[PDB]
DNA sequence: GGTGGTGTGGTTGG
């Protein structure tokens, strides 16, 4: 923890995913 | 936000509330980008059709929010504004083409759980995730939907509002309204054909469009709601200002005006 | 209530 900019302390720093951003994932490939 | 569902806790950390202190009402979305700056939308702080001319001392700045309307005791963190800034070429006349402005707060805030901040992209991140397609998320504690009856208590939601959308082509953008979109913006939102909805509405401005990097897993906001004409018709987008194409301006006030 | 509607709280005390 410094320049952690973007990184949730409930989701990304947890390694838990948060109900919808696999959605935004997919939209990459697809 | 139309058609969106309630943000989970701490989901969107870097949400900003803008605040009005008399009446006391919600005026506004914003994003908290370091400990002591917050971006908007120049619209909320300036728009001389709607009468609106805040100074620093008009706004409270609300951070940490999940809920609407209830003080959220040892959870949200309330600052007041040293100063704002609006982009010296905002044109709030004809298509607000650069709506855009940056509000330093007093004192540093305090991160949490609850609260910190998003990450503004560089070049090669704007490039590589500002292409049509591709879905972003927007987030606000704006109306429901567009609304008919003047004012309702019915257009409003109790927590946070978040939906995800794609970016649309330029031609689509372009060809959508009569009024004259610039690199300054971008739109989004699912084409009739495509089955899904959602937007942004009226309150949402200044909050932010956002993206995950698959590259290093971190938040980056490319835009602001900005403007749309009624909220989730078909064939209309939201349009957003393009976050790093504006990014020198954002440096240079952050640079010289800077601690 | 206090910068909602119910808690041996909650995203938080009493
Ligand atoms: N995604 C949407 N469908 N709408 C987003 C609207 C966001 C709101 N923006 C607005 O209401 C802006 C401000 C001026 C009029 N306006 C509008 O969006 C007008 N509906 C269209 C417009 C656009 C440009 C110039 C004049 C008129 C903010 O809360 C302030
Ligand atoms: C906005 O309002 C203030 C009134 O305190 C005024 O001094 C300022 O010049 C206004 N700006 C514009 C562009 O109307
Ligand atoms: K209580
Ligand atoms: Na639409």
């Amino acid at each position: 923890g410094e320049a952690d900019c973007g990184l949730r302390p409930l989701f990304e720093k947890k390694s838990l995913e948060d109900k919808t951003e696999r959605e935004l994932l997919e939209s990459y490939i697809d | 936000i139309v058609e969106g569902s309630d943000a989970e806790i701490g989901m969107s950390p870097w949400q900003v509330m803008l605040f009005r202190k008399s009446p006391q009402e919600l005026l506004c979305g914003a994003s908290l980008i370091s400990d002591r700056w917050v971006l908007t939308a120049a619209h909320c702080l300036l728009y001389p059709p709607w009468d609106k001319n805040f100074t620093e001392n008009d706004l409270l700045v609300r951070i940490g929010k999940h809920s609407r309307t209830r003080y959220e005791r040892n959870i949200e963190k309330i600052s007041m504004l040293e100063k704002i800034y609006i982009h010296p070429r905002y044109n709030w006349r004809e298509n607000l083409d650069r709506d855009i402005a940056l509000m330093k707060l007093k004192k540093p805030v305090a991160f949490s759980d609850y609260i910190h901040p998003v990450c503004l992209p560089d070049r090669e991140t704007a490039a590589s995730l500002l292409q049509a397609g591709y879905k972003g998320r927007v987030t606000g504690w704006g109306n429901l939907k567009e609304t008919w009856t003047a004012n309702v208590g019915k257009g409003q939601p109790s927590v946070l509002q978040v939906v995800n959308l794609p970016i649309v082509e330029r031609p689509v953008c372009k060809d959508s309204t009569r009024i004259r979109i610039t690199d300054n913006m971008f739109c989004a939102g699912y084409k009739p054909d495509e089955g899904k909805r959602g937007d942004a509405c009226e309150g949402d401005s200044g909050g932010p469009f956002v993206m995950k990097s698959p590259f290093n897993n971190r938040w980056y906001q490319m835009g602001i709601v900005s403007w749309g004409e009624g909220c989730d018709r078909d064939g209309k987008y939201g349009f957003y200002t393009h976050v790093f194409r504006l990014k020198k301006w954002i440096q240079k006030v952050i640079d010289q005006f800077g601690e």
